């Protein structure tokens, strides 16, 4: 409840004509702070649409480089849509994101487009890529466990077979929703790099084009 | 000298079945099935042996 009041407050106050006192639009700055420092971590967590919403209305304004917040915005957005594998929080950011550009006329800042570049869904690498170095160590020694009963090591073994099968039907369904994610993406993406391109904006072409280039071959 | 082998059914090296060879008052060495050794019990909260409780079979 106290979260939802306060993601509401901050949209409330993001919202600011830039016509008002400078106390009002310094309020809505310091809002559009807190928002974007709060989504770093709250983006798996109830009512995400609101903040991603307001930080997107920031984002899509017809003029951000007086904004001195948008690089930031920018480079949170970039950050979670790199990070982001499954495919559901783009795919969340995405609709809205087209949702907007739709009421704009797909009005953008070259710059602002460029988030979707980003998109790690539409992306493949390498079936054996090298992680970076991780060690640990691999079992708790024989000579150094913990007592515990015979009820207790049944229990263990118990939660241990269900953890298994719970992980494994994790993976499928991780593996069967990350492809449903991309094709809705891919639709998306494209929809909105097709009617960039039939509205003609000269100062977008280029990102465009190298979107195509990029999510092409992912298509069907 | 004198080889022995299995007093009962059991013809394997199974934990179930040991031997030990004893000389009888007869002259003559003989076989003879070892029952498994007792357990100490241990404590509920640690796993350590109980001291001043006497080690024997469950139903002994
Ligand atoms: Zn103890």
């Amino acid at each position: 409840y106290n979260y939802k009041n306060y993601v509401g407050r901050l949209q409330s106050l993001s919202k600011t004509p830039s016509n008002a006192a400078p106390i009002q639009v310094s309020l809505g700055i310091l809002a559009t702070q807190a928002a974007k420092e709060l989504i770093s971590t709250a983006s798996h967590f109830n009512f995400r649409t609101d903040i991603f919403t307001l930080l997107l209305r920031r984002i899509c304004k017809p003029r951000i480089s007086t904004d001195p917040t948008s690089i930031q915005i920018i480079q949170t957005f970039e950050t979670l849509l790199n990070e982001d594998e499954e495919g559901s929080i783009s795919f969340e950011i995405l609709r809205i994101f087209n949702k907007i550009l739709k009421t704009r006329n797909f009005n953008i800042e070259e710059s602002v487009l460029n988030m979707l570049l980003s998109l790690d869904v539409l992306h493949d690498y390498d079936p054996n890529t090298k992680l970076k170095g991780n060690v640990s160590a691999p079992k708790l020694k024989k000579k150094d466990r913990v007592h515990l009963s015979k009820k207790q090591r049944k229990a263990r073994k118990e939660m241990q077979q269900i953890e298994e099968e719970m992980r494994n039907a994790e993976q499928a369904v991780s593996a069967e929703e990350r492809e449903r994610n991309q094709s809705e993406i891919l639709k998306i993406v494209f929809t909105i790099y097709l009617n960039i391109l039939k509205n003609n904006a000269k100062t977008l072409i280029g990102s465009v084009l190298e979107g195509l280039t990029k999510f092409g071959n992912m298509a069907n | 000298a004198q080889r022995v082998t299995f007093r009962r059914r059991n013809p394997y090296n199974t934990r179930s079945n040991k031997i030990k060879v004893v000389k009888t008052p007869g002259g003559i060495l003989r076989a003879q099935h070892v029952k498994k050794l007792a357990t100490r019990p241990k404590c509920g909260d640690c796993g350590s042996a109980l001291q001043g409780i006497s080690t024997l079979r469950p139903r002994q």
